[PDB]
């Protein structure tokens, strides 16, 4: 639950 | 063009690969509960808000990328 | 209230913890080349485009979250 990760790319999320 | 796993309906393991049309610049995958979606998508609109509303879902994790066939299930743990 | 690591300038290891004002709802961390940023931030604006333009950086990875002191370097 709510976090974001990313690049480019690349996106990674909650 | 960009090639994504893209299943009209949620599937436990989609292996249907398409050339997404030019309008779509990314491949999505997302688990919402036990349900799994694999789609041609737009990077701008890859985030919790855009994905939840567009797929009518409350709670999910998502991944998006721009390499061919990158939206496979093991991308989410 | 939200507590983030927040260093006015990029540092290899930011140890400054701040009470972000209520205008900020997230903690960011991003590696841009060898540089590392740790900031109070807004979730709306946590994405490649918003982060690169707001920090004047070409290539980076970023992570945002909302728990106290969550934006530490091992998150990437
Ligand atoms: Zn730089």
């Amino acid at each position: 639950y709510s976090w974001t990760w990313g690049n480019x790319x690349x996106v990674x999320g909650x | 063009m960009l090639q994504c796993y893209n299943c009209p309906n949620p599937t436990a393991d989609c292996k249907t690969a398409v050339n997404c049309s030019s309008d779509f610049d990314a491949c999505l995958i997302t688990k919402a509960g036990l349900q799994v979606y694999n789609k041609c998508w737009k990077f701008e609109h890859c985030n919790f808000n855009d994905v939840t509303t567009r797929l009518r879902e409350n709670e999910l994790t998502y991944y998006c990328c721009k390499k061919d066939l990158c939206n496979f299930n093991e991308q989410l743990e």
